[PDB]
RNA sequence: AUUGAAAAAAAUAAUAUAUAUUAUAUAUAUUAAUUAUAAAUUGAAAUAUGUUUAAUUGAAUAUAUUUUAGUAAUAGAUAAAAAUAUGUACAGUAAAAUUGUAAGGAAAACAAUAAUAACUUUCUC
């Protein structure tokens, strides 16, 4: 009985609720489901017949399978293979399924869904692929944030942004949203959730928010603008919210300048990109990198060139898009930016 | 001229809400010609049927192994083979 | 409409966007029909299928043994022939159609452990021709079919028009039902045991019957349908009764293999084989 | 309004129809739902295993046949030829019936023809 | 090398295979799920109103509890259509003789008679034979003539052994496998064939009809390994 | 909430209530419904109140109050039978010819008829 053992196995694989666990594992269908909170509703409810004995048999079967997998898993040396074996062992565990399905994945509590555990991480990845990743990809393609900034994306990390400091309200930004200048007045907060097996201690990350749609009247086209640039950030599967708490002033290659779209300049895409650092062998600890702060410019910014220079690989992305409103002038004034231009309504 | 049942407005089955037609079926025991019983699910309400003419008593399915009745009844005293031999001269045809 | 020009734009990523999942319109429809949460849920594997079990145990190995031909290579079918490039008019020319046929024919593979012939599907086509006069006859035929199978029939409509036979276009006329898996197996078992022995001068299925590739068929008269136990048990309820065609579809490469398979399930075969 | 025949047709139609004959939807609790999932998944796995076992067995049989036929070809050509014939019209014997649920009165026939 | 003819006679099962403990329970659950989801029995069709047959059916049945005003129904209000609680599973209780099926276990099975053909009805029995030595094996025959085909020769040999009690059917002319060895420079080509209707009963001392699980016990280990896959598990 | 059975909570989504913000957000509670809709001196069922049989429950029967039966097709995002011919969103592929099959025949309906290298997941030697 491998799934009842918790000597070597993490605590997160168990259900933390006692009542639920008891309901799952009983000898007869006597008890009533903890999910149904109300007495009358519990009374009304009737579970399907014979479900218990069969369930128990299924558990035994899959428990045996897990145990067999574990016999292989411990003998394995290479890490990715071992992780895969672990996943195979525990993915069919009812308790872990319960944990994952019916508790929040975004702000996961460590005791319930631990992303340090490989199985839970795999589940989270699968969930991301099912909806959120596809949506992100659609928003990147439709809005034309990929070819315009950075050729392609192979989504690996789930990136979610927030604007807590400006207004007060709590809301994770859906990709391709129209945010007010009040909302995006102060800086955002990232959460880079990584689902691949990666060296947590060594692996650093960079985060770049880029505005491809600021108008350049000499060229009669647009230019990029690095609105916010962080480097050498340390992520951990559970500890992953990039906040002023975590990153230091040394990490900020270009400190947050807010979206201030001009009147009739149009809708401006702000597409955050998340890259992981190149990992160097034969060097213990996190390998930093120095950025030439005079070389990179904010008013015009070759993202692709920058990536080429520092050998980055874009793992994640997110995007919002701002256009002119009444408060952009106020935002500019607060930041000490100039009055802000006004263009002709007609694109002649 | 054409005999029909004229249609009423159709009931809108919404997408996702369509349910599969699980007809009411009883477990029915068929005893064949011999005593071999077989269970089959059936819509007609009859728990047990016993069959007279099956594959298990048909010569095609096992080669290795009431006018007539009325006639037999009312010509029984005579007992009607020997009778065939008696009444079968094959000269005239 | 400003234009009718259809032109799908290329993309800049290899992620496969399932558009259905991004909507919030049909939440019940996002679940698979196999899933318990879907309204489309049905218990599939309710009891042990008997004919299927028999096939698995006895027949399949025997069939494999029969069909072994030593160092048998693939026999390619009739395909679309390319032109020899002996003229510059061959250069963007469509390929010559197949030799005998207009349509291409499939390759016949050697039978191995993977591709042993087996039952794939049964279809019970009942087109009642008196229903050109009476629509109610089609309904009765459909009911009969349902009774026989334990499966939901689909209505057949008159696809064509013709004056000689008093037939309109778009008129409900009989019904069909594709049986698959366990219900189909049951239906076959009933046919073998109950119904076909009660047919008087029944020699069997013809050996000249069938597709060129793994499909065999035959038909039952209105006299033959009264032997089905669901119809037989209430002869008062069934005054009229309709014949039917029975298309058996196998996973057989050729038709003789399919015939052999059907014989394994106690179907008699009488005629001179091709 | 309607004839007796029309009525009977309507009744027949109703027998087939889902109109006012079907129950409520099968709702489950989350724990119950999980239990169901675990039952189904395990079953599916078991079925797959069984399929592989049977498939493997068939493959093994095929290999054995191949081994036999090569040997036969090597040794006795006539015997090999006899073995490797077209069995086009081969018919399973009508005595090899599909096993019933319960057995007959006379289990086995000792005499024949 | 000497050509020899192996023969294994396969008596096929005459009834359904016995379900596994896991399987049975699962099937019961699926049946109960079906019942829960099943439609109402349309009794109005199968039983005509104002008839003697209907009345008996009605008597057999018990009706559902209807909703009635001014009463608490703590299991929800009754949802009824065609006289069925929609919220629950429906149960419908139903020469003139009761169909009584025969016992699947037999007299032979009870006694453990290995020579009998009626001893296992749900399994595939295989004819085994014991030679002059203590070993068991599938019937071997010397093919000296080599004029006739191999499977036909095997069948003839079996018939000779029987004294024309046996009635066999060769599945094919192709041999299923070979048993070969270096000590005796021979080659036993194994044919497959099916006992249809007869005794065996009889150089060989003793015989038996056994399943795949019992053959392992009887026969040697190497021999079993050679010829395991040829035999059906059920 | 009362009723049955033998401290709590940690998703999505929906519903109810509240408030945050020149942000259709968050918090707490709960998981309803899901193929229905008026009109039935006649069928069927339940419950309540009586009476008789073997304090008791079953069984039978009377009245009252209800509930069911109006029996009608699509069950699938349906896909070349016929039907809403303009919008939008999602998805799919036709035809002919050939081989067959109960009446069926040149001509009614149904079935079948090009290739899987590589890739992902699952089980397995």
């Amino acid at each position: 009985h491998i799934w009842s053992d918790f000597t070597t196995r993490p605590s997160s694989l168990s259900i933390q609720s006692s009542k639920v666990k008891n309901y799952l594992f009983q000898k007869k269908a006597s008890l009533d489901p903890p999910s149904i909170s109300r007495r009358s509703n519990r009374i009304k409810y009737s579970p399907p017949e014979h479900i218990d004995e069969i369930f128990r048999m299924s558990y035994d079967f899959l428990e045996q399978r897990s145990s067999k997998f574990y016999e292989l898993a411990n003998k394995t040396k290479n890490p990715l293979k071992k992780d895969a074996l672990l996943i195979k062992a525990e993915i069919n565990n009812p308790e872990v399924q319960y944990n994952f399905q019916f508790n929040n994945k975004l702000n996961n509590v460590k005791d319930i869904i631990d992303y340090d555990v490989p199985v839970y991480r795999h589940l989270g990845k699968q969930h991301w692929e099912s909806y959120g990743q596809m949506l992100l990809m659609q928003r990147l393609e439709t809005l034309a944030a990929i070819p315009d900034t950075l050729p392609t994306l192979v989504p690996r990390a789930e990136v979610n942004i927030k604007f807590p400091f400006s207004t007060g309200v709590n809301k994770w930004i859906e990709p391709g949203e129209f945010l007010s200048s009040n909302v995006t007045s102060m800086r955002p907060i990232f959460k880079i959730q990584e689902y691949e097996l990666v060296n947590v201690e060594k692996q650093l990350y960079t985060v770049l928010i880029v505005n491809p749609d600021v108008p350049d009247l000499s060229n009669d086209s647009f230019k990029t603008a690095l609105c916010y640039g962080l480097v050498n950030i340390n992520l951990t599967y559970n500890d992953n919210l990039i906040d002023p708490r975590k990153f230091h002033s040394s990490n900020i290659i270009a400190d947050y300048l807010p979206p201030v779209p001009e009147k009739n300049a149009g809708k401006q895409r702000f597409v955050v990109w998340v890259f992981r650092q190149p990992l160097i062998e034969d060097k213990q600890g996190p390998n930093m990198l120095e950025i030439d702060r005079k070389e990179l410019s904010r008013d015009d910014f070759d993202i692709r060139q920058f990536t080429k220079k520092y050998n980055l690989t874009a793992i994640g992305a997110h995007i919002w898009r701002s256009e002119w409103d009444a408060k952009v002038a106020a935002v500019r004034e607060k930041y000490g930016l100039p009055p802000g231009r006004v263009f002709s309504r007609v694109r002649r | 001229t054409r005999i029909t049942l004229p249609r009423r407005p159709a009931k809108k089955i919404q997408l996702g809400k369509s349910r599969p037609a699980i007809y009411h079926q009883f477990n029915v025991k068929m005893e064949l010609s011999d005593g071999s019983v077989v269970i089959r699910r059936s819509q007609y309400p009859k728990g047990e049927i016993r069959l007279i003419q099956d594959q298990r008593n048909n010569p095609l399915w096992n080669p290795s192994r009431g006018s007539l009745d009325r006639f037999n009844k009312r010509y029984s005293s005579l007992f009607s083979t020997v009778e065939l031999s008696e009444e079968n001269k094959k000269k005239t045809q | 409409p400003k234009s009718a020009c259809s032109l799908v734009k290329p993309v800049h990523h290899l992620v496969k966007i399932d558009k259905s999942k991004l909507s919030p319109r049909f939440p019940e429809l996002k679940y698979d029909k196999s899933d318990i949460r879907s309204p489309g849920f049905k218990p599939k594997d309710t009891h042990a299928d008997r004919l299927n079990d028999h096939y698995l145990n006895t027949l399949q190995s025997d069939l494999l043994l029969i069909n072994y031909s030593h160092n048998a290579a693939v026999v390619k079918g009739l395909k679309q022939r390319a032109w020899s490039g002996d003229s510059p008019y061959h250069l963007n020319r469509p390929p010559k159609n197949p030799r005998g046929s207009k349509a291409q024919l499939p390759d016949i593979h050697p039978i191995k452990w993977s591709n042993i012939p087996g039952l794939e599907s049964v279809v019970i086509n009942c087109f009642v021709r008196e229903a050109r006069e009476n629509q109610l006859l089609a309904i009765t035929a459909a009911l009969q079919l349902q009774q026989i199978t334990g499966c939901k029939p689909h209505p057949i409509f008159s696809k064509n028009d013709v004056p000689t036979w008093k037939l309109r276009k778009g008129h409900q006329m009989g019904a069909k039902v594709e049986l698959k898996g366990k219900e189909m197996s049951q239906f076959l078992s009933t046919l073998t045991e109950i119904v076909l022995p009660r047919i008087r001068e029944y020699k069997g299925i013809s050996n000249q019957s069938g597709n060129r590739f793994g499909g065999i068929s035959f038909g039952l008269t209105a006299e033959d349908i009264k032997f089905f136990p669901e119809i037989d048990a209430n002869q008062d309820s069934w005054p009229k009764t309709f014949g039917m065609h029975i298309n058996i579809n196998t996973s057989a490469q050729l038709d003789y293999q399919a015939r052999t398979l059907l014989s394994g399930f106690q179907f008699p075969f009488f005629g001179e084989e091709k | 309004s309607l004839s007796p025949l029309a009525q009977r047709v309507v009744t027949q139609l109703s027998v087939m129809s889902a109109s006012r004959k079907q129950p409520k939807l099968l709702k489950l609790a989350r724990e119950d739902l999980i239990k169901h999932q675990t039952i189904e998944k395990c079953w599916s796995i078991y079925q797959q295993q069984q399929r592989e076992r049977r498939n493997l067995q068939l493959e093994l049989q095929y290999k054995s046949i191949e081994r036999s036929m090569n040997l036969l070809q090597e040794l006795s050509p006539r015997l090999f030829e006899a073995a490797n014939a077209s069995e086009k019209g081969k018919r399973f014997p009508m005595e090899m019936k599909v096993p019933t649920d319960f057995p007959p009165n006379t289990l086995w026939h000792y005499n024949f023809r | 090398p000497k050509i020899k003819v192996g023969v294994l006679l396969s008596r096929i099962p005459i009834i359904k295979s016995e379900l596994n403990e896991l399987e049975k329970k699962y099937y019961e659950y699926q049946s109960e799920l079906e019942k829960r989801l099943m439609w109402t029995f349309p009794a109005y069709f199968y039983f005509k109103k104002g008839t003697v047959a209907e009345h008996k059916f009605l008597s057999l049945q018990k009706g559902p509890i209807s909703k009635k005003n001014g009463i608490w129904f703590p299991r929800g209000i009754p949802d009824i259509k065609h006289g069925r609680e929609r919220s629950t599973k429906q149960e419908v209780k139903l020469v003139n003789r009761p169909v009584i099926p025969n016992d699947r276990i037999t007299e032979a099975d009870r006694s453990n008679d290995m020579k009998s053909l009626e001893r296992q009805l749900s399994r595939t029995l295989y004819l085994l034979v014991k030679d002059k030595s203590g070993t068991w094996k599938f019937p071997n025959f010397d093919l000296s003539d080599e004029s006739k085909p191999l499977h036909v020769h095997a069948e003839n040999e079996l018939k000779l052994l029987s004294g024309d009690q046996i009635y066999t059917w060769s599945v094919s002319a192709t041999p299923i496998g070979v048993l070969q060895d270096e000590r005796n420079r021979t080659a036993e080509f194994i044919v497959k064939s099916h006992i249809l209707a007869g005794k065996f009963d009889l150089a060989f001392e003793d015989f038996a009809w056994l399943t795949k699980g019992e053959i392992s016990e009887y026969v040697p280990k190497d021999y079993f390994n050679k010829t395991e896959f040829l035999l059906a598990d059920n």
